């Protein structure tokens, strides 16, 4: 009686946890989310940078 | 004869072992998230910063 | 005859969650697995970050002194 | 004793009860895992990209330089 009752106890323990991680991982979702868009940003503006330098290399040459 | 008593006993013994992995794998879990989630955010802040600072250097050499 | 119908019973019920546990450990052994591959992965996000910011400092003075030169 | 074995099942019918939630967690987050899984490998790469470009760029700055002195 004793030990399943104990194994109820760490079973409802364990689904709380779940329930945070899952609320943990939402927030995971959403700040990749941001980032993937952020780094779309970051990989346009590299370009941009890249072929600017390259513009102003052949005006002083 | 004992055979459903000593199932019954012999399945708790295996779900009492899994359990035990559960509950570690979900602490293992949450405690990676949370590493994760504070990474996640300097991540977001220096692609913000990096942007930031390459359109103002590509805004620069435009006018040169 | 309701005694031996009930512990039937509780025997399929053990073997269900047996059953289940395993299926949530597959998961969560999976789910550790990926965390850990994506954890490799924005390490090398995190490199490539620290990376471009040197060379972002270089650049803050190439363009600067670019600038004083027009 | 059918009180007793009654009592037992209803226990194990509780546990069983938590167990399929339990599992239901386990799953929906490798399900949403695996989503993010295509947001990291973007990431990994656009970022990639963007190191590489910033090299050039400074390359070409460094070149540009050169010339104006």
């Amino acid at each position: 009686g004793s030990r399943t009752a104990e194994l109820q106890a760490e079973i409802d323990d364990t689904v709380g946890i779940m329930r945070d991680n899952i609320n943990k991982v939402a927030e995971r979702g959403e700040r990749l989310t941001s980032i993937e868009d952020k780094a779309d940003n970051l990989a346009v503006s590299a370009q941009g940078f890249k072929r600017g330098a390259n513009r102003v290399r052949k005006a002083m040459w | 004869g004992s055979e459903m008593e000593l199932e019954i006993d012999r399945n708790l013994d295996q779900i009492q072992q899994v359990s035990n992995r559960l509950k570690k794998m979900a602490l293992t879990t949450g405690k990676e998230l949370d590493s994760q989630q504070k990474r996640l955010n300097n991540i977001e802040e220096s692609t913000d910063d990096l942007d930031i600072n390459l359109h103002m250097n590509t805004n620069r050499l435009a006018g040169i | 005859g309701s005694i031996k119908f009930t512990k039937q019973s509780s025997v399929a019920s053990t073997r269900n969650t047996l059953k289940m546990a395993q299926d949530a450990e597959r998961a969560g052994m999976n789910t550790l697995g990926m965390l850990g591959h994506q954890s490799e992965q924005l390490n090398n996000v995190e490199g490539n970050l620290d990376l471009m910011k040197v060379q972002n400092k270089v650049a803050d003075e190439k363009v600067a002194e670019l600038k004083k030169l027009q | 004793a059918l009180a007793e074995v009654q009592a037992r099942h209803q226990e194990l019918l509780k546990l069983e009860k938590s167990m399929a939630e339990l599992t239901q967690l386990f799953n929906d987050m490798e399900e949403l895992v695996i989503e993010q899984q295509e947001n990291v490998d973007v990431i990994d790469k656009n970022v990639e990209d963007a190191q590489l470009d910033v090299e050039q760029g400074v390359g070409h700055t460094d070149k540009a330089v050169k010339s104006a002195r």
